């Protein structure tokens, strides 16, 4: 797999042309925010339960179905796995905002999926609702913008990783679409 | 075809005129009376394989000599004893038939017009056939209606023998 | 149980000559001789790590799990130390898909195919709990793999003729290849990952693709499709003399 | 033999209720009524929540609208009227 | 070519009249269904040596006795022109995917061929074959889309339809 | 049984009735803004006219449905296939559930009158039963379409 | 040769009067089922010469003195010829499916076909055999029962189109009874 | 010991390889926030006997029926136990703050227990709501330095995640 350092070199090596001072503006900029970086990833990781626990809520609320005999999340059994997919998609977009590339998200966790939820019949339209719940709450923790967890910072501007973190959701939402 | 259907046709056709309440009441007693028929053609359609092999056993136990005899009319042969029960199925079929279809129209079109022409020149005597029967009639094992309705269906097909 | 084609079709399996000198008094087995210590070694990389084509300088790193083990014969430890290695996780685990690196486990270290969803939920719950080092030692000192290898051969795919469930022995024809195939032509996506989640089965020419030399493989297809039709409901009928009955 | 007869008529009954603190005075009515899609009451909220959508940073990134494609308009040469048409020249929001 | 146009101008001018509501309105239906077919062919030809790879060896896979002596398929020669003919047939259905119907199907690869057939010994079953291995590989979410997957069945049974 | 519990609870609703529909859609708009934007069909101004009246008239039928106590008048005149026709046209089924969960709240806030922005004068006693029953009966059209 | 659309024409015509309102709800439910139209049509094209050749191949094995010698299917001209008489009928009944009426079968095809059938001396009951075969084929190629071979549709009901193309197939076989 | 140098060595264990540049720069890593991750240890060390009392006595507020009959707190030495399992707590955060990763933690008060905390019936809840209680009870500035802070929060609310 792959991370920001890892992606110019194999963009480079393409040309076989040497990483010079041109490309480094893009790096050396990338461990400018690396202590706003570090700073994002705790906030997000920790409030993982209450986010996943959130989630699946979340997308019971407005589709009833899913609770009903025959619904795909009607027993707990069911419940279950569908609670573990919201740690396992949080926690490969996790990894993905650390290593700053997306290389691990579609390999790892995004290859294949669609099609083994085609084969267990698990819907997509609500699974795509769940990542979008947890997408609006990683850009409400990253930039401090919950109602209420309250998390001390350093003073500045995050927008550009919720934008990251957006972007990789992003992914996510269309891999299985 | 002689159903409790097809007969009130007739005769409303006959007049020509519409249905009455007439043919409407002789349709309400096929309907009412269907349920334990159904079951008879059930219950001889599971009990077939061993009913015909019985009664062809029943008939060569009573009459002796067809298993003895050369000739082309008796079951002295294989392919006798395959014709004998192949007519016995037949006889069966015809009796479901009539069971699922609530007259005796199948049998009457299928086995009983010109039947002793076949046995004049086939030379095959109507007592087997009877004698096979009554087997049947003795032997499938059912019990109220159901039992009563095969059984009424059962000696039409003897009574025509005779 | 009668391997049709088990040991006359396909060489017999290879390891280590018997395990009465495990016992040890004066030593735990016959020395083997260097000689045919190489020769076993080289079969247990052709199978855990299914034809990688691994360099020297990535056989270097695998001196220490090696040199145990012609001291100590075990064969099952030997292969507990080289799946626990970064040479096995590099080229399974770390740009694959979840039951990717859980269905090439099966091909490895126990030779046959998962037969069910469940057996597949219970390795990720496994793996959950902890680590993936918890799905190795699961399958290595699971009661199948005593029942069927042992501390003595290598882990191979045996024919057993005689199979829990059928869909595991296509989906060990799917996972095992021909000879010359190895296991990073897809870029992940298991081959299984939509078969096992829905219950259907596999490919025809692929699964005969796998199979031996000699066993009139592939023929007796009929032109149309090959995956039956669970709708179907045909009436099928038996011989009477009298006629033809149908059990429904 | 299955469609509802009435789904496509949005007739809905009308409530009113009279108290005025006397059993003289209390009277309930129930009436059909086709209830009616008022064309200038929508523009007010759909112009309210377009405003609030804009200004909304948080949706800005987490709902990322669609491009719309222009409607078709001759070309004429001259910037002026390609760039500052009529239909749109000097108009600028105020913000009170 | 048959095709949605070129059958209403030519029935438009056998009467000889003017294009008519009816043709135009032929022709809405190809705006329509040409969203499907397009993205059939352009898969279909990103991906075709893997699949006239994949298709040639179900031929000898059910046909093994092709490649006795005395055979049509005996040396590499047979089989380098079997690989070549059934890429032939796989370009005619992404043809006729394009132009919307069975117009190259019908006058590059079908008419003529029972005469070529039985005169040079090749079997039709097994030219058969592969078409028949070919159609049921096909998932419509895993290779193409739900309407592709049934424009290219439709194309490839029209095959197996005309040599069978 | 009795009826000045249950006439106060209808009338609790149907005097601010185009309050909670206004504020039900711009809430439904207000979470998600797609259905605004263009491409969205609630973009174009003869759409979400419509959307509003669609609204009041669910709201019509079950204030009728609390009145009469029962909802097979409710299940007969609306929800006979609400969904599919919302299919056909082309709906997004998720944000409607939001917004008929929006007026569920809406009214069940009223009942008890602990609406936090408006205070009607009642008499002494609980209101919970008809509280679970409107609950109930926002449940029936929130499930009927999906 | 009158489709769906036309018969309406025709019933009206005779009316003299404009047809709207009540006319017109056979006319919009036949468009609003159109797909399953098409996709039925499809469904039974695919699978025409499996289909003939299955229907002429159980007409022989369930009555052989046809290939008896003196028989009418007999030589392979014969044979030749029947397979040619089975399937005219099977493109005859593709085109009222596709149309939506039985006008196009009774003017090419069944105009005529029963005496000519009389004439060439061709045993005419064997056929509605073949034709009773092919029908029953055909439903469960429409309902996608086949037990040879399953499709891809989208998932519905059409029983419909199945009763359709059933009261056709019996038209096609009284025709020459 | 899940720590910051056991885990550079244990990869180069797997790997078979002497340990590179890239596993030093971890331990760099550590060499900068010790300081800040070490601060807090006197804090925890000096202040712990306040901390636990402050956590019990809140627990048993939040959840006043646990001490009613048939209940985890029903006599008096049973809360004591209770106020020496949250002091086995405090403990063990002080000990993955020294060490860097959680490594004492997740392998002496987490692993197992699940089957302890259910088959004696003590209640998750409520170690849950003993441990939120420190972690907003801390002030920033005038407990720690800014730093401190951060880390020993990102510590409790690691073994909150864990039960919960
Ligand atoms: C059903 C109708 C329904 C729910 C069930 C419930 C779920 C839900 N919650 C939100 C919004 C938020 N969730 C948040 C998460 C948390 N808050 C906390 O304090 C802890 C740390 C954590 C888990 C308990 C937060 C902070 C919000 C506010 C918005 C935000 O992102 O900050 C939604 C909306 C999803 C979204 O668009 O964000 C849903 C569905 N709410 C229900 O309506
Ligand atoms: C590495 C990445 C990775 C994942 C994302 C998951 C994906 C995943 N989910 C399930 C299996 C499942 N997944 C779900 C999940 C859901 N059903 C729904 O309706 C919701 C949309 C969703 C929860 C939000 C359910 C409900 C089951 C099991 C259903 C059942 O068969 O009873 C399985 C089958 C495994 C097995 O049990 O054998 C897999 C692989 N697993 C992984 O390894
Ligand atoms: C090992 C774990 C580890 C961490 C958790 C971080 C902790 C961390 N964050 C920042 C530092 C910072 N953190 C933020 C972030 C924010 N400020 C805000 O007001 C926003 C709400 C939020 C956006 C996400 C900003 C803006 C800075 C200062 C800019 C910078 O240091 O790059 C710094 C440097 C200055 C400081 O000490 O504060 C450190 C050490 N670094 C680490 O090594
Ligand atoms: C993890 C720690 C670790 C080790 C230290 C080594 C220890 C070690 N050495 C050998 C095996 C051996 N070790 C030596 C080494 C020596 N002989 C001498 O006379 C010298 C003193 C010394 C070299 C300096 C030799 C010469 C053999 C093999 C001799 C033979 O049998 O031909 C074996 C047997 C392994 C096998 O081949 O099956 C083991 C376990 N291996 C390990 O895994
Ligand atoms: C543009 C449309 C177009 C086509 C569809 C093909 C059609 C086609 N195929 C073949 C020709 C052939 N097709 C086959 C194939 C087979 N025989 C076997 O043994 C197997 C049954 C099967 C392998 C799949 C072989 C072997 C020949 C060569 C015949 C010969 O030269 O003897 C020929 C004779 C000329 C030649 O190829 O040398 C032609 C015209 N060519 C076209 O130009
Ligand atoms: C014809 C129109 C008509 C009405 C609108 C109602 C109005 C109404 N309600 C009550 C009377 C009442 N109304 C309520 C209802 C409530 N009290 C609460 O605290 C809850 C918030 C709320 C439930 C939703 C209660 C509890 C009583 C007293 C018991 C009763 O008479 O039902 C009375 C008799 C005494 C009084 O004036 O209060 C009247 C006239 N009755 C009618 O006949
Ligand atoms: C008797 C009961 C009864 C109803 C329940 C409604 C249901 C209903 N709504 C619409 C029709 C519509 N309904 C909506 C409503 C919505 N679309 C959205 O995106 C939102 C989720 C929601 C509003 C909150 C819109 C926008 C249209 C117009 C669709 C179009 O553009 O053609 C139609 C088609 C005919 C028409 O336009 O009126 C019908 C039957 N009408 C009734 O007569
Ligand atoms: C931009 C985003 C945006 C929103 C998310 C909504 C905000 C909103 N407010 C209410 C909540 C409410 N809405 C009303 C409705 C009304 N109050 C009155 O006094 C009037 C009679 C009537 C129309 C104004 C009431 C009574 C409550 C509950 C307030 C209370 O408890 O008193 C609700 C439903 C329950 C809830 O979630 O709180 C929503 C979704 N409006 C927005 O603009
Ligand atoms: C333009 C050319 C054209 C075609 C090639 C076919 C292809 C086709 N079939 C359907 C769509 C469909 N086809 C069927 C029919 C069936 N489904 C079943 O499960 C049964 C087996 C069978 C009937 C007995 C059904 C039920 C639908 C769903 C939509 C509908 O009911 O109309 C659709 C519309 C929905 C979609 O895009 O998937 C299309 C384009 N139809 C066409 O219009
Ligand atoms: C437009 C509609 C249309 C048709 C339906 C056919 C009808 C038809 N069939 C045949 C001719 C025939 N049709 C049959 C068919 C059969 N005989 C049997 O025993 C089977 C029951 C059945 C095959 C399933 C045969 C065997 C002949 C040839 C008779 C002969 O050669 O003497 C002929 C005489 C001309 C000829 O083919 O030589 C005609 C007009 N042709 C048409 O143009
Ligand atoms: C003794 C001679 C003899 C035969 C030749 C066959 C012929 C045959 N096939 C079917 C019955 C059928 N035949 C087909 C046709 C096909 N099925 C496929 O899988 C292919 C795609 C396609 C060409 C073979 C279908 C689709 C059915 C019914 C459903 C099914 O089988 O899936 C029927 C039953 C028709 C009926 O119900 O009346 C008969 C008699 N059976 C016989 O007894
Ligand atoms: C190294 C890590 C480590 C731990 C965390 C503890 C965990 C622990 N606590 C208790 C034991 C107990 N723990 C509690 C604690 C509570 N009761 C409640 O309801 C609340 C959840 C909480 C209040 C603070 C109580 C009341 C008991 C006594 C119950 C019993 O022993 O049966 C026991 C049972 C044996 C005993 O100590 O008597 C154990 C193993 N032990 C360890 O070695
Ligand atoms: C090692 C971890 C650790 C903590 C989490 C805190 C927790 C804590 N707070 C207080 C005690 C106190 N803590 C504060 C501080 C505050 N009260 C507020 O309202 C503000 C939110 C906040 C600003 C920083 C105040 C004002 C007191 C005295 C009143 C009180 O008991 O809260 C005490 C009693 C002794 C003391 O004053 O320190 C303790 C242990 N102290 C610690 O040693
Ligand atoms: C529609 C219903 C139906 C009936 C009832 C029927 C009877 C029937 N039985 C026949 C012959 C026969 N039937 C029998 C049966 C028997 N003879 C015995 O000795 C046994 C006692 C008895 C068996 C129980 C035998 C042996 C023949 C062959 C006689 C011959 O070929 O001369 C024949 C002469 C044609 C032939 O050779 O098959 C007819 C028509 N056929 C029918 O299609």
């Amino acid at each position: 797999m792959l991370d920001a350092f890892s992606r110019v070199v194999v963009n480079s090596d393409a040309k076989a042309a040497y990483v010079g001072g041109s490309d480094l503006q893009a790096l050396k900029s990338f461990i400018a925010d690396g202590n706003k970086r570090l700073d994002a990833v705790n906030s997000i990781v920790s409030n993982a339960s209450c986010m996943v626990s959130d989630a699946v809520s979340g997308m019971i609320c407005e589709n009833p179905g899913l609770i009903s005999p025959g619904g795909n999340c009607y027993t707990n059994r069911r419940m279950a796995a569908c609670l573990r997919d919201g740690e396992i998609i949080l926690r490969y977009v996790s990894y993905a905002l650390l290593a700053g590339d997306a290389s691990v998200l579609e390999d790892r966790c995004l290859n294949g999926l669609k099609e083994t939820y085609i084969a267990l019949g698990v819907p997509t339209n609500s699974s795509i609702r769940a990542v979008s719940i947890m997408k609006a709450q990683a850009v409400a923790f990253i930039t401090n913008t919950a109602t209420e967890r309250k998390m001390s910072f350093a003073a500045g501007d995050c927008t550009s990783l919720a934008s990251e973190v957006a972007s990789y959701f992003d992914r996510v939402g269309a891999a299985i679409s | 075809m002689k159903t409790p259907i097809t007969e009130a046709i007739a005769t409303a056709d006959n007049q020509g005129r519409f249905l009455s309440n007439t043919e409407l009441q002789a349709v309400n007693g096929r309907y009412q009376r269907a349920t334990a028929s159904l079951t008879a053609a059930k219950a001889l359609t599971g009990s077939a394989q061993r009913l015909i092999t019985g009664a062809a056993q029943a008939v060569y136990n009573k009459f002796p000599y067809t298993t003895q005899m050369p000739g082309p009319a008796y079951a002295s042969s294989a392919i006798g004893k395959a014709k004998c029960a192949r007519d016995i199925g037949y006889y069966l079929r015809m009796v479901t038939y009539c069971l699922v279809v609530g007259g005796t129209g199948p049998m009457d079109e299928y086995l009983v017009a010109g039947l002793e022409e076949i046995n004049r020149s086939f030379d095959l005597s109507p007592s087997w056939y009877i004698e096979a029967l009554q087997y049947i009639k003795n032997s499938h094992g059912l019990s109220g209606q159901v039992a009563n309705e095969a059984n009424a269906y059962i000696d039409y097909a003897i009574n025509t023998l005779s | 149980a009668f391997s049709s084609i088990q040991n006359v079709l396909t060489d017999a399996p290879l390891g280590t000559p018997s395990a009465m000198g495990f016992l040890d008094e004066r030593t735990e087995k016959p020395l083997m001789g260097p000689s045919e210590m190489d020769e076993l070694v080289y079969a247990v990389y052709k199978q855990v790590f299914g034809n990688a084509h691994i360099m020297e300088s990535e056989r270097a790193e695998l001196r220490d799990a090696e040199s145990l083990f012609r001291y100590l014969r075990d064969v099952r430890e030997f292969v507990r130390a080289l799946a626990k290695s970064n040479a096995y996780t590099s080229r399974f685990l770390q740009g694959n898909q979840q039951y990717r690196f859980f269905e090439l486990n099966f091909k490895h270290l126990l030779g046959r195919g998962p037969r069910s969803l469940e057996e597949m939920a219970s390795h990720s719950a496994l793996y959950a709990e902890g680590g993936f080092e918890a799905v190795i030692d699961a399958i290595l000192d699971s009661d199948e793999y005593a029942q069927e290898f042992g501390s003595t051969v290598v882990p191979y795919c045996r024919f057993k003729g005689e199979y829990p469930t059928n869909e595991e022995f296509n989906r060990m024809l799917v996972l095992k290849g021909a000879n010359s195939t190895s296991d990073k032509a897809g870029k992940g996506r298991s081959k299984l990952c939509y078969s096992i989640a829905a219950g259907c089965s596999q490919n025809w020419l692929s699964m005969s693709k796998a199979l031996p030399f000699g066993t009139e493989k592939g023929t007796g297809f009929n032109l149309i499709s090959s995956s039956r039709n669970p709708a179907a409901r045909p009436r099928i009928g038996t011989k009477i003399p009298g006629g033809v009955v149908f059990s429904s | 033999a299955k469609k509802n007869q009435y789904m496509g008529t949005s007739v809905a009954p009308e409530i009113v209720l009279t108290d005025k603190g006397s059993d003289m005075s209390r009277k309930v009515k129930t009436e059909d009524k086709k209830v009616a899609a008022d064309q200038a009451a929508a523009m007010g909220i759909l112009a309210n929540m377009s405003l609030y959508a804009s200004l909304n940073p948080v949706k800005r990134m987490t709902y990322k609208a669609k491009e719309q494609a222009p409607a078709y308009v001759k070309k004429t040469g001259n910037p002026v009227e390609d760039f500052y048409p009529s239909s749109w020249r000097n108009m600028a929001p105020v913000i009170s | 070519m048959k095709s949605v146009i070129t059958t209403v101008v030519s029935a438009a001018d056998a009467a000889g009249r003017f294009p008519s509501n009816s043709d135009l309105e032929s022709i809405q239906g190809n705006i329509q269904r040409s969203a499907a077919r397009l993205e059939a062919a352009e898969k279909l030809a990103g991906n075709h040596e893997a699949v006239v790879k994949e298709a040639g060896d179900a031929c000898f896979a059910k046909y093994a006795y092709l490649k006795n002596p005395g055979e049509a398929g005996e040396n590499q020669e047979k089989i380098n022109k079997c690989y070549r003919d059934v890429d032939h047939y796989m370009r005619l259905v992404n043809y006729c995917l394009v132009v919307g119907g069975t117009g190259p199907l019908d006058e590059w690869g079908i008419a003529g061929a029972r005469e070529v057939y039985r005169t040079l010994n090749l079997p039709t079953s097994a030219y058969v074959a592969s078409i028949a291995y070919t159609r049921d590989r096909l998932c419509v979410p895993r290779d193409m889309s739900a309407q592709a997957g049934v424009e290219f069945s439709a194309y490839l049974d029209y095959l197996i339809n005309a040599l069978s």
